[PDB]
């Protein structure tokens, strides 16, 4: 069996089945490689590898390179629909309750919608800016909780 | 009930409302021989138990741990115990399980305080009667004492061992090694934190070492730290509260920059340790050391007559690892060019 | 006979009723000791023990050391289902006191199912992520394992980055009795957590034939095990990039290990070429040093001065002992880090990367420009106490007994260590001569190779038998600048400038 192209029906088992960007292209496949190979080869390539897929990539430029001009590129390329997600710098506004729980939310669908479907074949990218800010005190500490997390969080990707 | 008493709020305190305020003491010997002896007993009761462990030898050993503390040593004797079917356990969790939380000798005496030398004997004995003036003393309530060598005299792991043969109830090491880095301040404040905590024993026993590195001291200059010297030079003065008495040893490299500044005026005795300048004495501590063969020692025994060396037992130590590393016959000839050397 | 679930009916007597991990399976043996102990016997031995359960134990490991792997695993393989509890970071999220209270309740169910049933035999595990940062919240977090009446049969682990961070009322006997530490895994360690990881791929036919397991454990001892994953992880990326040996160098293009970071191939930049025999020997001499420093016991504190004027080459010197050691730990440290640190500043990155030294059973610090750390000026005279103090302090400081630490700095004029008198506290002083004889200075050129041979002989014709006195780093510069003139006059400008550095 095999989903129609327009259906939403989570099947499983195993009863189934170039632009914009100026310069930056050798770099560009190298950093496009490791996150994208690994998870592009379908779909008994990474058990023959039987290596787990990393979680996240981050750059660092001076500013005015256009880094975020370069995110929104791999995000539109790597998924039909990631859905892209975007982080705000302050991340930890709201004193009430909040921050920490906020972040932990942020974090916490995409791996929830893994954990009822995990194995294939859902990716969540979520995208994150000025990440001076982000990493204070415990908000900071949230972040490193969850791809470290001791169950699962696979297949979630995020950019710095 | 609670763990710290400064958290909590003043208004409290005041008599009243909460007139009476008391503070857990330190074990007991006697006491600490009672909460292991319950655990103890409780399994002594049953028939299994450990014959080499004794209660009076484990309490002996523990001065500083709280209740559970003792709870806990025995539960990880326990726990090794049962490792053991898929001393003893005890000795292994004395070994590990704690992570107790509370004056290591171990760490200044790295050589056993061998006797290389007659010299050696008298600063020890020396000591003994500086402890036996301090046992009383009704008329001076505090002793001040300080060694004064060469580098590399060891005098420091000398004073330690004093300390250890002292056996005074609170002992407290002191180390530069704490203070590096320290602001002149924070120098000084540690180095407070230790005397008030010498104040609580009745008869006491502290250690102040490399006071010219202490003091930061520096040939050029020189230049010192006034606050450092401070605290030092008024401590010596100062006094316990009444009853409670204290014995400070001080380690000086070099006697007369501490005499310049009146630190020598201060110290009720001085003592001397120098280096050797024997060559018999050199092999009777090249025969304790055990390092050299035994025809390497008669090798040095000839050549040593005839001949004046001046060198401190740390620095002599290390000057023997030296020489051993190289080849035999390069031993022998190498340590005595060394030797020559450093003369 | 057995009693109906958890009645009240009292009864007495008898007539009732190892994988995957890589490393520290000694440690895994402890771990299992204490806390398994009073579980496993069933039943009467406990009581004979007569020990109550213990309440929990805590790890700390260097990041990346998958300390949360092995609490998975074991948290699962204890109890057929605890089934596993975990702790939010934050833990305590929405600033309500009420909500801090739930954060507590959670433990608190916990706490109950035994209060319901005690006796036998519920257990429970809870464990906590980021342990450390946690005031109401922590006394709170205090009471939820031990006291006031029971609380027993339940046990919860924390995995932390920093001990120190930690509170003190945790640690003590009863609520965490044991603490457990992580070290770096062992090479052999190293070697299974490779071994395992390239497994699950080798057990498949395809495999790098290239590629040995015992070749990257030699390569990295440094690597925690998150990191040596990582590691094989990375090594994937390469194969799947060629699709759309070369392993190992993409490898070394990409470790980022956070303790390998520091360069050889930064401190021995132009290499060494022995303009003298002498040279060779003082290396080896060295060397001899650093096995002396090995094989010592009742020494294991090494320091060693080797002085030479600046551009001696005594940096580059210190470098190659340092990798002639093969020491578990190897440090260098420079000003080059340092600079524009306040004099208390450079005392405490000191106290860090000497303060590593210690657990490593033997190793090598290099300190480059003692003097500079200690910043003396000619006129004046002027320099910093703290620093001074600090490094007398450190070589006299001893690591904690069954360690070794070895000393290296480099120093180019003796007449300062002599000033400050730092210089008796050296275990050694080994001469850096820079060449002084023509013929030796013509042999450096040879092994350099940078003239041609015939203007090679000129120079020597224009110095064997005179006297020179160039330092080979200075050499080096001075090549550079004569082999820019035109082939003609390249030994001219070669002798020109020999003569002013003369």
């Amino acid at each position: 069996f095999e989903k129609a192209e327009n259906s939403s029906l989570n099947l499983i088992g195993k009863a189934k089945t170039k632009m914009g960007i100026g310069g930056l292209d050798k770099e560009f496949s190298d950093i496009f490689r490791r996150a994208f190979a690994s998870r592009v080869f379908p779909p008994e390539i990474v058990e023959q590898m039987g290596c787990k897929h990393v979680k996240g990539i981050l750059l660092y430029g001076p500013p005015g390179c256009g880094k975020t001009l370069l995110a929104r590129q791999i995000g539109k390329m790597l998924n039909a629909r990631e859905p892209k997600v975007v982080n705000g710098p302050e991340i930890l506004n709201k004193y009430v309750g909040e921050s920490e729980a906020n972040i932990r939310k942020l974090f916490a669908d995409a791996e929830e919608e893994q954990r009822r479907l995990g194995a294939n074949s859902g990716l969540h990218i979520i995208i994150f800016d000025e990440i001076d800010a982000i990493c204070h005190d415990t908000v900071v500490n949230q972040l490193l909780s969850k791809i470290d997390g001791v169950e699962q969080l696979n297949n979630i990707l995020v950019i710095g | 009930m609670t763990n710290r008493p400064d958290l909590i709020d003043e208004a409290l305190l005041r008599p009243g409302r909460l007139e009476v305020k008391m503070e857990i003491g330190l074990p007991d010997e006697k006491g600490r021989l009672q909460i292991l002896h319950i655990h103890t007993a409780r399994m002594r009761g049953h028939q299994l138990l450990s014959a080499d462990v004794d209660i009076k030898e484990l309490a002996v050993e523990t001065k500083n741990f709280s209740g559970a503390e003792l709870e806990g040593l025995v539960r990880a004797a326990q726990s090794t115990a049962m490792n053991r079917h898929i001393d003893f356990l005890a000795s292994l969790e004395n070994d590990i399980k704690p992570a107790f939380g509370t004056e290591d000798y171990a760490s200044y005496i790295m050589n056993g305080i061998i006797k290389w030398g007659d010299p050696v004997t008298r600063v020890l004995d020396d000591g003994e009667l500086l402890v036996q003036q301090t046992k009383n003393s009704d008329r001076t309530p505090l002793v001040s004492v300080l060694l004064e060598g060469p580098p590399h005299s060891g005098k420091t792991a000398l004073a330690a061992k004093i300390a250890e043969e002292s056996n005074f109830p609170f002992i407290k090491i002191c180390s530069p090694d704490k203070m590096i880095g320290f602001s002149e301040t924070a120098k000084c404040q540690a180095m407070k934190k230790i005397f008030d905590d010498a104040y609580k024993s009745q008869l006491s026993c502290v250690v102040v070492d490399d006071i010219e590195r202490l003091l930061d001291y520096v040939p050029i200059g020189p230049r010192f730290s006034n606050l450092v010297l401070q605290a030092l030079l008024v401590l010596l003065k100062k006094a316990p509260p009444q009853g409670r008495k204290l014995l400070i040893i001080g380690t000086t490299s070099r006697k007369d920059v501490l005499q310049e500044m009146e630190m020598l005026n201060a110290f009720s005795t001085t003592i001397h340790v120098p280096n050797i300048a024997t060559g018999e004495q050199l092999l009777e501590a090249l025969e304790l050391l055990g390092n050299f063969k035994d025809k390497e020692r008669t090798t040095i025994a000839q050549q040593v007559k005839g001949k004046k060396v001046w060198i401190g037992i740390k620095k002599l130590l290390m000057l023997i690892e030296m020489s051993l590393q190289m080849d035999p016959e390069y031993r022998v000839r190498k340590f005595l060019a060394l030797l020559r050397e450093e003369g | 006979f057995e009693k109906a679930e958890n009645s009240s009916l009292n009864l007495i007597g008898k007539a009732k009723t190892k994988m995957g991990i890589g490393g520290l399976d000694k440690e895994f043996s402890d771990i299992f000791r204490r806390a398994f102990a009073s579980r496993v016997f069933p039943p009467e031995i406990v009581e004979q023990m007569g020990c109550k359960h213990v309440k929990g134990i805590l790890l700390y490991g260097p990041p990346g050391c998958g300390k949360t792997l092995l609490a998975r695993q074991i948290g699962k393989m204890l109890n057929a289902r605890e089934p596993k509890v975990v702790n939010g970071p934050e833990i305590l999220n929405k600033y309500v006191g009420e909500s801090e209270a739930n954060i507590r309740k959670l433990f608190a169910d916990a706490e109950e199912e035994q209060r319901r049933l005690g006796a036998n035999s519920g257990l429970h595990i809870i464990i906590f992520d980021e342990i450390d940062a946690i005031d109401t919240v922590v006394n709170q977090l205090l009471s939820k394992i031990d006291g006031v009446e029971q609380l027993n049969n339940i046990l919860v682990i924390g995995m932390t980055n920093r001990p120190d961070l930690i509170d003190e009322a945790l640690l003590r006997p009863g609520r965490l009795e044991v603490k457990m530490e992580i070290g770096l895994p062992d090479e052999k360690g190293r070697l299974q957590i490779l071994h395992i990881h390239t497994a699950r791929m080798r057990g498949h036919q395809l495999l790098s034939a290239d590629v040995d397991i015992k070749e990257l454990a030699v390569e990295t001892k440094n690597f925690s095990g998150a990191e040596l994953e990582g590691l094989v992880r990375a090594a994937q990326s390469t194969a799947m990039n060629r699709h759309i040996f070369l392993a190992s160098l993409e490898n070394d293009i990409k470790p980022a290990f956070g303790t390998n970071q520091e360069d050889y191939a930064s401190y021995i930049m132009n290499g060494i070429i022995k303009w003298g025999d002498p040279v060779t020997r003082v290396l080896d001499d060295g060397e001899l040093l650093v096995q002396q420093t090995k094989n010592s016991d009742r020494t294991p504190l090494v320091s060693v001065l080797l002085e030479g004027p600046p551009h001696s080459g005594k940096t580059a010197l210190a470098a190659k002992i340092a990798e002639e050691s093969n020491f578990p730990f190897i440090k260098i440290c420079s000003p080059d880090k340092m600079i524009g640190f306040s004099e208390t500043a450079k005392c405490q990155a000191m106290k860090k990367i000497f303060d590593d030294a210690y657990k490593s059973q033997l190793s090598c610090v290099v300190v480059d420009d003692i003097e500079r750390l200690l910043d003396y000026v000619p006129i004046g005279p002027r320099f910093s106490n703290l620093v001074l103090q600090a490094l007398l302090v450190l070589l006299k400081k001893a690591p904690p007994q069954g360690r070794k630490l070895l000393i290296i700095g480099t120093t180019s004029r003796k007449d300062v260590l002599q000033e400050m008198e730092m210089l008796n506290a050296f275990s050694t002083t080994i001469h850096v001569p820079n060449i002084a004889t023509g013929e030796q200075l013509l042999e450096a050129l040879e092994l350099l190779g940078n003239f041609k041979d015939k203007e090679r002989t000129t120079i020597a014709q224009q110095v064997k038998g005179k006297k020179v006195w160039i330092g080979i780093k200075k050499l080096l510069m001075l090549i550079e600048m004569s082999l820019q003139m035109d082939p003609e006059y390249r030994v001219r400008k070669f002798l020109a400038l020999l003569r002013e550095e003369g």
